[PDB]
């Protein structure tokens, strides 16, 4: 099996630089090396094939080089839709390989995330579990801290977080975050919030709520 | 006619479009080519008669990439001068330097006859055209490998004819450990301009042959082979 | 307009069997090879296996071999993989691809379908529960993935936020989905989100009010 090295594993550049990325090859492949592009969620897009040749509706701005075991594409002016993972695809030889994927981040000016806090539905309360939920909205960079805190007390080991996936049309991300308790417990707290830090902000913006006011 | 000189101009000229086989004496290979059918008679010649020529000639080619013919020379020649990296018979040392060629020795002589030769059908079989031709058809079916392509005339009345060369040395001489495929492509003269011509009797043959090898058989048509190149 | 579009979906269990499917249109299906391609979540893609434009010449990737069968109905215009012998490592999201090559061999790839996840567990299906300013749907304890959340049956797109679910530790997923809207739109527009969770047959509309 040839295996396929994609060399830089990540990249945050500003739109307007140029992303050039790497594709090394453990035996040779000659030409024979293609392109994709995979946003998220979505399927592969066909960008280079066969090393140079760009598929049909593919920007010019997107161009492939190299030969034998050393291969690039190039990115020549980035913009925010671009955000994607890039894979190399060779054929010289059954079976046909891909590389693990460059990921590359559109990089942008910092954003403050908006904090928000969602006590338990009545209906969830009303079925035995509580779930508070806490949501950052549209920040950049992508580290941002999340702590939980009830009646004073840090917790610690009842709550998940989950991050949205680069936005391509102003580069952001969104956090969501859960703590779940038992409704018996639930109940026998009052004062609910949720701490966050992040680059953007000053100081640590907590959002909160009163159980049952 | 001008047969040796014409052999030795084409091993020069093939040594210099392919500095691979630049490791070549044209004069050697001449010597073996010669060494071939000289002073035999001209329907006794055997395949071990070639095979210092075969040996001088063996070469290094990716063997997924070879394209087979039959009754279709001048097609698969036009596709392998734009797909760049496949090749016909025609594209090795032997197949580029025998090519549309008639030779033929004497026995009890070192004469070469220039004033006739016999005609595979109307004389004898085992000339050395047709011995040479047979050999290296084999050999270069034996070094196929992975997926295996073949041309074929689908106006010719007989898309697989068993009696061609590539039906009778071609299809038994591919090796099953190397070649898993063999993917037939029936090229439209005009001929049948909407049926299915893989659904031939011919190639419905072909795929039972192939398939008694352990090899699997694909076929493709090519409506307009014009817009194809 | 060239389209590939995978069938049904699946959850299986360890040593069970399924059979996606992919239909194809705007091209002459039986002048190409095509190939299921695989990719593990969060993983990168592997090739399963290739078939030619007549379906005589197949190829398949070393893990698969002798449990899986790549299959094709011309005719039909369908794409067929056969998966029997299913492990947990065969979860994935299984692509159809479409060779841009005219010919059998080593395939690269022009055109792909959607997808379909296919999942390998013990586990039962079980259906989830639903329940500037921000609202939304927490759509709680449903397996296996995926889920879909719209808003308004489609009219809402800016500003919609569904979140990666989670694995909570009792071996269900939950998700949230999110909208930020003016806060003064509160009293005027209405927002109802529609989850589907298609394994388990689950349409619910949720309207959250304030």
């Amino acid at each position: 099996e040839i295996v396929l090295t994609q060399s830089p594993a990540t990249l945050s550049l500003s739109p307007g630089e140029r992303a050039t990325l790497s594709c090394r090859a453990s035996q040779s492949v000659s030409s024979y090396l293609a392109w994709y592009q995979q946003k998220p969620g979505q399927a592969p897009r066909l960008l280079i094939y066969d090393a140079s040749n760009r598929a049909t509706g593919i920007p010019a701005r997107f161009s492939g080089s190299g030969s034998g075991t050393d291969f690039t594409l190039t990115i020549s002016s980035l913009e925010p839709e671009d955000f994607a993972v890039y894979y190399c695809q060779q054929r010289s030889n059954w079976p046909p390989t891909f590389g693990q994927g460059t990921k590359v981040e559109i990089k942008r000016t910092v954003a403050a995330p908006s904090v928000f806090i969602f006590p338990p539905s009545d209906e969830q309360l009303k079925s035995g579990t509580a779930s508070v939920v806490c949501l950052l909205n549209n920040f950049y960079p992508r580290e941002a801290k999340v702590q939980w805190k009830v009646d004073n007390a840090l917790q610690s080991g009842n709550s998940q977080e989950s991050v949205t996936e680069q936005d391509s049309k102003d580069s952001t991300y969104s956090l969501s975050s859960t703590l779940t308790l038992s409704k018996a417990d639930y109940e026998k707290h009052k004062v609910y919030a949720c701490e966050v830090t992040h680059q953007g902000l000053s100081s640590p913006v907590t959002k909160s709520f009163n159980r049952g006011e | 006619k001008r047969f040796p000189e014409t052999v030795l101009a084409r091993c020069v000229k093939y040594t210099e479009i392919h500095p691979e086989m630049r490791h070549v004496d044209c004069q050697s290979v001449w010597d073996a080519f010669k060494g071939a059918f000289i002073s035999k008679h001209p329907c006794n010649i055997t395949e071990e008669d070639y095979q210092p020529l075969m040996k001088l000639g063996t070469q290094t080619v990716p063997c997924n990439k070879i394209l087979l013919w039959s009754r279709i020379k001048d097609l698969a020649h036009q596709f392998t001068q734009v797909q760049r990296d496949m090749f016909t018979l025609e594209d090795t040392l032997l197949g580029y330097l025998a090519d549309d060629l008639t030779w033929c020795g004497e026995f009890n002589t070192s004469k070469i006859n220039y004033q006739s030769c016999p005609d595979w059908r109307k004389d004898c079989s085992n000339n050395p055209v047709s011995v040479f031709w047979k050999t290296v058809s084999r050999r270069f079916a034996e070094a196929a490998c992975d997926v295996v392509h073949v041309m074929l005339n689908g106006s010719r009345s007989k898309i697989f004819d068993k009696n061609s060369t590539f039906g009778s040395v071609e299809v038994h001489n591919l090796q099953p450990e190397k070649v898993q495929t063999l993917e037939a492509w029936v090229i439209h003269g005009g001929r049948e301009d909407s049926r299915d011509l893989c659904q031939d009797p011919t190639i419905k043959e072909l795929e039972s042959i192939i398939s008694k090898r352990n090899i699997q058989f694909s076929c493709k048509n090519i409506y307009r082979p014009d817009k194809f190149l | 307009e060239v389209q590939l579009l995978e069938s049904g979906g699946g959850l299986v269990q360890p040593g069970g069997s399924l059979r996606l499917s992919c239909a194809v249109s705007g091209f002459t299906f039986n002048s190409f090879a095509m190939s299921w391609v695989r990719q593990a979540p969060g993983k990168g893609l592997e090739w399963v296996s290739a078939i030619s434009g007549s379906g005589g010449g197949t190829y398949y990737a070393d893990s698969v071999k002798g449990r899986f069968t790549i299959s094709r109905d011309n005719s039909k215009n369908t794409l067929y993989l056969q998966m029997n012998s299913l492990r947990a490592e065969d979860t994935a999201v299984y692509f159809c691809a479409k060779d841009k090559i005219l010919w059998f061999g080593e395939p690269v790839f022009d055109y792909w379908g959607q997808g379909t996840l296919v999942t390998v567990s013990s586990a039962s299906t079980k259906g989830p529960s639903v329940f500037t300013a921000a609202l939304g749907c927490l759509v709680k304890d449903y397996f296996p993935e995926p889920v879909t959340v719209s808003w308004n049956s489609g009219a809402l797109t800016s500003g919609v936020h569904t979140f990666p679910a989670v694995l909570q530790s009792s071996g269900l997923y939950s998700l949230s989905s999110v909208v930020t809207v003016p806060s003064s739109s509160l009293g005027t527009q209405t927002y109802i989100c529609n989850v589907n969770h298609k394994p388990s047959n689950t349409k619910v509309d949720k309207r959250v009010e304030p």
